[PDB]
């Protein structure tokens, strides 16, 4: 149990669900009652392949996506 | 009393009754606009604060009904 609440950051909510086969995805969904209008209802995700490779994706605009993921 | 003094007074009265008066409407017309914008400009600060904090629009209103953690 990692020491962080599912709503620790008031900007959004975190969700983790690792499958039995190791593959999983940790996602962060922005909330509408705290986040900005542009970043509202947007979701970032970090996925782990079955072999063991970490990738990341997001649904925000290109100019707002950080310099470490695609869109 | 004589006629000389009375006639001189009458003439000076007519002389004084000749001062011109220029326009004075554009001054107030411009002062009203200079005050309207000065009064209704600062609301942009509150609008931007409410839009950047987290609360959505619509709820932003005017008046004097206190405030809370949802409406402004």
């Amino acid at each position: 149990y990692v020491g962080v609440e599912p709503d620790a950051n008031k900007l959004g909510v975190i969700a983790v669900a690792i499958e039995d086969s190791g593959a999983g995805d940790i996602t962060f969904t922005f909330q509408t009652g705290t986040s900005s209008p542009k970043n509202a209802t947007k979701v970032i995700t970090l996925n782990r392949t079955a072999d063991g490779v970490w990738a990341c994706k997001s649904t925000q605009d290109p100019m707002f996506t950080p310099k470490g993921c695609d869109n | 009393f004589t006629l000389i003094e009375l006639m001189i007074v009458v003439a000076i009265i007519g002389i004084l009754a000749a001062i011109a008066i220029p326009q004075y409407q554009n001054y107030v017309a411009r002062s009203e606009g200079a005050s309207a914008l000065a009064t209704i400009n600062p609301l942009k600060t509150t609008v931007e604060e409410s839009l950047s904090r987290g609360i959505a629009g619509s709820k932003i209103k005017i008046g004097t009904t206190a405030s809370t953690a949802t409406e402004t």
